[PDB]
């Protein structure tokens, strides 16, 4: 949908996991929708959540993911 | 796989600690 766009992740979910946990990562930088930075994720066992790009556990899991 | 960039040093290993995951909270649309 491209009429009214809000953040790809309006909030974040503060649950530290490991790259083996997370099978999809998508990094959304401040858009014309939301002037913030948002990490979208899918954990294979672990659902598809929103992540805090500022949180160090993520920094690893995403870094080591990519 | 990746590629591109230049300069660096240090880094690598996966995980972290404290906390955990699954559970609930998160959302968007």
């Amino acid at each position: 949908s491209a009429k009214e766009l809000r953040c790809q992740c309006i909030k974040t979910y503060s649950k530290p996991f490991h790259p083996k946990f997370i099978k999809e990562l998508r990094v959304i930088e401040s858009g014309p929708h939301c002037a913030n930075t948002e990490i979208i994720v899918k954990l294979s066992d672990g659902r598809e959540l929103c992540l805090d790009p500022k949180e160090n556990w993520v920094q690893r899991v995403v870094e080591k993911f990519l | 796989m990746s590629n591109i960039t230049d300069p660096q040093m240090w880094d690598f290993d996966d995980l972290n600690f404290t906390g955990m995951p699954p559970a609930d909270e998160d959302y968007s649309p």
